[PDB]
């Protein structure tokens, strides 16, 4: 998605988290904007030494490397839950014998 | 929805120390950038200091380089301007502003418009 997400000079609209207190569980979503305390002195919302903002903006330029250029990724999660099947394929059904 | 509440400054001697604040409420400026301006009588509003919010890189005008310093806090949602080594010419009405556009060059934030402006706070620098 370099063509759409890249503009002259680079796009910074998309962020990613750099630090977190612990390992994320599968399908776990944190969106808090708290200051990250990498040190011993609590930040209490105060940045500085060992108090960084966990997010960092991507640099997506048209001249960036292919490994640095933006990519759009979709993750489809499949489940067979306690219910009749709801999402089915284009298969054509037949009469019963 | 978005309010930029300024504080600090005032009248003191030359070379004094001040640190202007501009509290940001209802919005974050992560991908865009924030900037400071001042407006002296009979003059146009002039650029002083602009900073990228996420990255922390600073950009200063030649009238303020080495004398004024810009800093920000993200959780408190406040930007500061450390006003050291004052001069007589620095007397003006200072305007905090935040942009809605993500500009690739932090230098483009010195001229490109800001869609949020503060109320304005006077700063006066006096003689002996």
């Amino acid at each position: 998605s370099n063509n759409l997400d890249s503009k002259v000079g680079g796009n910074y609209n998309y962020l990613y988290r750099l630090f977190r207190k612990s390992n994320l569980k599968p399908f776990e979503r944190d969106i808090s904007t708290e200051i990250y305390q990498a040190g011993s002195t609590p930040c209490n919302g105060v940045e500085g030494f060992n108090c960084y903002f966990p997010l960092q903006s991507y640099g997506f330029q048209p001249t960036n490397g292919v490994g640095y250029q933006p990519y759009r990724v979709v993750v489809l999660s499949f489940e067979l839950l306690h219910a009749p099947a709801t999402v089915c394929g284009p298969k054509k059904s037949t009469n019963l014998v | 929805q978005v309010q930029l509440v300024e504080s600090g400054g005032g009248l003191m001697q030359a070379g004094g120390s001040l640190r202007l604040s501009c509290a940001v409420s209802g919005r974050t400026f992560s991908t865009a950038a924030m900037g400071w301006f001042r407006q002296a009588p009979g003059k146009e509003r002039e650029f002083v200091a602009a900073i990228r919010w996420s990255g922390g890189s600073a950009y200063y005008a030649d009238s303020v380089k080495g004398r004024f310093t810009i800093s920000r806090d993200k959780a408190k949602n406040t930007v500061y301007l450390q006003m050291n080594s004052l001069k007589y010419e620095d007397t003006a009405v200072y305007y905090c502003a935040g942009s809605k556009i993500t500009r690739s060059l932090l230098s483009d934030y010195a001229t490109w418009p800001y869609d949020y402006w503060g109320q304005g706070t006077q700063v006066t620098v006096s003689s002996k």
